[PDB]
């Protein structure tokens, strides 16, 4: 669980990816918008990217995808692109900001 | 706050 930095808010996240990371280190955090949820956070040229995850039933959903764990999340987002630019850019989670 | 759109 080395992308799990708990309670970081937005703010922190977005000046820890700029000042750690480089594109496609991320974090996942604690939602500042919604209690039981997360946010993911990733590094990404320009501006960085903040993708929801709600927490149903034990069933982590983000976007119209449902994964059974959050690291299950994480590792398919590793595979498959998390957010395509209008260029055809595909960004990936790459690696746990360190 | 604003959260960007997941790629489908």
């Amino acid at each position: 669980s080395e992308w799990y930095y708990g309670n970081v808010t937005r703010h922190q996240a977005e000046c820890a990816l700029n000042e750690r990371g480089v594109e496609g280190d991320f974090l996942i955090r604690d939602s500042e918008s919604s209690p039981s949820d997360f946010s993911v956070s990733l590094k990404a040229s320009g501006k960085n990217k903040h993708f929801k995850v709600q927490l149903v039933d034990n069933v982590y959903c983000i976007g119209q995808r449902r994964f059974h764990t959050m690291d299950e999340l994480v590792e398919h987002y590793k595979k498959a692109p998390i957010f395509t630019s209008e260029h055809g850019e595909k960004l990936y989670l790459v690696r746990a900001l360190q | 706050h604003i959260y960007d759109e997941v790629a489908a």
